[PDB]
RNA sequence: UGGAAUGCGAGUGCCUAGUGGGCCACUUUUGGUAAGCAGAACUGGCGCUGCGGGAUGAACCGAACGCCGGGUUAAGGCGCC
RNA sequence: GCCGUCGCUGGCAGUCGGCAGAGCGAGAAAGAGAGUGGCGCGGACGCUACGCCGCGACGAGUAGGAGGGCCGCUGCGGUGAGCCUUGAAGCCUAGGGCGCGGGCCCGGGUGGAGCCGCCGCAGGUGCAGAUCUUGGUGGUAGUAGCAAAUAUUCAAACGAG
């Protein structure tokens, strides 16, 4: 609101903050970002490395969709999984393993970040890191690759 | 028209405004910048220093237990300094009684 | 002029923007315009599905 | 005339929280007692952390108030933050805590009392601990935000790793001149 | 033989002129109301001596005598009778002023109850 | 026996306006016959600052300022104004 | 002496009363501790804790920043069993006052129909300037002036002239 801003404040004090000197003028120094590479470069070159030149290859009619591949990690693995699921295979004598499908879950590629719970368990995804394989098979885990 | 070129009038009395501060001081400081052959082998040693714990938790030990043996085997005026004594709260506290006595 | 740290921006306000801004003041009279034409075409074609 | 200088007369610092919030203020009450009325510096520790802002009281995760409360000596005593306890998917068992929050969020507390834990608020840290004995006061990450990673050396010098204020991250957002020596220098 | 206050200090004001505005007294378009000189050149702002003086918080008076009227006792609006009651129980320091706007007829009530409660009435005579 | 004196609470981080015409004096100092000229160093000023004194005066001398009473002073004064 | 600012990140929930017992400012840590054996019916104020109280130091300011306004203007939600033809707004006033101030209150007059306080919300919200816009009015001033082209006079009439 209005009420609550420096204009109320500033009435009666003649320059309105902008300064008796310099005044406030329409646009010293340029409209947008002109003069990057000169009187400006400074700041460019303090605040914005890299921002001028060319880097690497073009590609033209990138469709975002080919590359979509949600990641996750294996210390939130069992998330995906209810968690009477987690409990009850950990408690079983049989010993058979839960089966987590990271697809359905909206993951593509399983990572390796975490340490995952001393408990067998069926990973199904259409990628894994290498990491992230032998982290399941330290528990005693499968690796399932989908399409 | 021309101008003012150069000067540092006024400059020494900005940077003491808030004080010329010496550079700031930490117990270790970092191995940026020493020699790599140096820094190899420093990271070599350090690796292997797990390789001795039990030695030194052994010479720990026998340290410490002769260093405990040889420590168990060799274990103004008159008148101002008693007035000084007396007005003392705890160590005047049965002179004082004395004179409260005396008096009465 | 850039001051000090910050993100260089380049809005898109070159041209007359002003002459094509559309607002949405006639969006609840829209919603009332396509509700009130849903049932009136449920009504038409009852008892047939009204989904389609 | 005295030769003195006065910029540095007035103290920078809260002395109430900035907040309105009225649950807040008789929290504040409580502990503007305590802490004058009490020689506990525990208490002013907490009365200070009242007025601290939303920044100056970062979230404490369950995973960490779990290691924190693990190290040796700190059995039977009450965990303290002056802010929210969030919940630990990354966890997978919690152990019986006792522990004090301005908030807990629904699943954190769900998971703190399954596992036969107390779950208090500062007026009941108060009646059971007047003066702070047996406590553990705990903080969250204050540097755990995003701003901290732009701030410091600006990216544009030598050896600055912090974090530039770019509209896109790729290819094509501030990576040739000054990231590369390919294209003018790096540094 | 008005209501006397509790207590009747001595009321002690550090100015009782005005402060009038700089070169009001030059132009009717300035009225006298202050307000805070700010040119460059301005004698006035910067306190030269023989000018027009600039009020400034050492001129405040003692908070125990502050908004006290000559009489010893504070003001304090009233429209109604329900409002005069307020001062039911500190008549011996806060006295009643009946606003502008109340007609004649209500100034009777309200002066009268006014004594009965010994209250004190600035201007009870208004309006008969 | 916190290992000289003296004084003093410190450290640290974000965001940030105005400014980016200056000018003057003691001392040092370049050019110039010199200049109330041009150009530097140091410190202090004026700029942004009233007040006592120099009749008068940006910068000199004293002294820096909330609104008052009493006392005493500085630099300067005490024929009369 | 008084005002404010800053500091003490100072003190006060103990107004613990006849279900009573009044203290914790003092040079020098920690209990006005608890126990086990050897007639009257009484006692000021306080505490909107965003309150109240104490002690010490300090107070120049352009550009510029920040805070607080129970400063002021218009409208909106609430509230004031608000005000008002027994007189609203507005306006005027050698009337009485309050506030450091921005301003405000009351008295008297004119006026003739609406208006304000408080908690919040909102803004086309505060003028001495801009050779500012529009409208009004001054001094100048009963002044410059009513001087290009030769020229009028007598009598009578109408008529207030
Ligand atoms: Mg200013
Ligand atoms: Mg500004
Ligand atoms: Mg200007
Ligand atoms: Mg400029
Ligand atoms: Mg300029
Ligand atoms: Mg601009
Ligand atoms: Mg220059
Ligand atoms: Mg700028
Ligand atoms: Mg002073
Ligand atoms: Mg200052
Ligand atoms: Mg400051
Ligand atoms: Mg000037
Ligand atoms: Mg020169
Ligand atoms: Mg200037
Ligand atoms: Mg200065
Ligand atoms: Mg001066
Ligand atoms: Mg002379
Ligand atoms: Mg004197
Ligand atoms: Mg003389
Ligand atoms: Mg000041
Ligand atoms: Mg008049
Ligand atoms: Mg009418
Ligand atoms: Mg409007
Ligand atoms: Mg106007
Ligand atoms: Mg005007
Ligand atoms: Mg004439």
């Amino acid at each position: 609101p209005s009420r609550l801003r420096k204009t109320r404040k500033l009435r009666g004090h003649v320059s309105h903050g902008h300064g008796r000197i310099g005044k406030h003028r329409k646009h010293p120094g340029g409209r947008g970002n002109a003069g990057g590479m000169h009187h400006h470069r400074i700041n460019f070159d303090k605040y914005h490395p890299g921002y001028f030149g060319k880097v690497g290859m073009r590609h033209y009619h990138l469709k975002r969709n080919q590359s979509f591949c949600p990641t996750v990690n294996l210390d939130k693995l069992w998330t995906l999984v209810s968690e009477q699921t987690r409990v009850n295979a950990a408690k079983n004598k049989t010993g058979a393993a839960p089966i987590i499908d990271v697809v359905r879950s909206g993951y593509y590629k399983v990572l390796g970040k975490g340490k995952l719970p001393k408990q067998p368990v069926i990973v199904k995804a259409k990628f894994f890191s290498r990491r992230a394989e032998e982290k399941i098979k330290g528990v005693g885990g499968a690796c399932v690759l989908v399409a | 028209a021309k101008s003012k070129n150069h000067t540092t009038h006024n400059q020494s009395r900005k940077w003491h405004r808030n004080g010329i501060k010496k550079p700031r001081s930490q117990r270790y400081e970092s191995l940026k910048g020493v020699d790599p052959k140096f820094l190899r082998n420093m990271r070599f040693a350090k690796k292997h220093n797990k390789k001795g714990l039990k030695k030194m938790q052994a010479n720990n030990a026998k340290a410490m237990a002769a260093r405990a043996e040889a420590i168990k085997a060799l274990v103004v005026s008159r008148k101002l300094h008693r007035l000084a004594y007396i007005a003392h709260p705890k160590l005047g506290r049965r002179a004082r009684a004395r004179i409260a006595r005396g008096l009465r | 002029a850039p001051s000090r740290n910050g993100m260089i921006l380049k809005p898109h306000f070159h041209k007359d923007w002003q002459r094509r801004v559309a607002t949405w003041f006639n969006q609840p009279a829209r919603k009332i315009r396509r509700r009130k034409a849903r049932q009136a075409r449920a009504r038409r074609i009852a008892p047939r599905p009204a989904a389609g | 005339g005295v030769d003195i200088r006065h910029n540095k007369d007035r103290k920078v610092r809260r002395k109430e929280p900035k907040s309105q919030d009225i649950y807040l203020r008789l929290l504040v009450k409580l502990y503007r007692f305590l802490a004058r009325r009490t020689n506990s510096t525990f208490n002013q520790v907490v009365l200070k952390r009242l007025f601290m802002s939303r920044t100056n009281r970062p979230p404490l995760s369950l995973s960490r108030m779990i290691r924190k409360m693990k190290l040796p000596g700190r059995e039977n005593k009450t965990a303290v933050v002056v802010g929210t306890v969030t919940d630990d998917v990354r966890v997978q068992e919690v152990p019986k805590l006792k522990v004090c929050a301005l908030r807990v969020t629904s699943r954190a507390r769900s998971r703190i009392l399954k596992a036969g834990g107390k779950i208090l608020t500062f007026d009941q840290l108060a009646l059971d601990s007047p003066k702070g004995r047996g406590t553990v006061l705990l903080s969250g990450p204050r540097k755990g935000r995003e701003v901290y990673r732009h701030f410091g050396k600006a990216p544009g010098t030598p050896h600055s790793h912090t974090k530039p204020y770019v509209r896109s991250k790729g290819r094509k957002f501030e990576r040739a001149r000054g990231r590369r020596a390919s294209r003018g220098y790096k540094n | 033989a008005a209501l006397r206050p509790l207590v009747k200090p001595k009321i002690v004001k550090k100015r009782t002129k005005k402060f009038i505005r700089h070169q009001s007294d030059r132009y009717v378009k300035i009225k006298r109301n202050w307000r805070k000189p700010r040119g460059i050149d301005n004698r006035v702002r910067r306190r030269f001596k023989g000018q027009i003086l600039m009020p400034n918080i050492g001129y405040g008076s003692n908070k125990k005598t502050k908004h006290m009227l000559p009489s010893g006792f504070r003001k304090f609006l009233v429209h109604n009778v329900k409002e005069l009651e307020v001062l039911l129980m500190c008549n011996k320091s806060y006295c009643a002023e009946i606003a502008h706007n109340v007609s004649s007829k209500n100034r009777k009530a309200i002066v009268e109850r006014a004594a009965q409660l010994a209250i004190r009435v600035t201007n009870p005579n208004a309006r008969l």
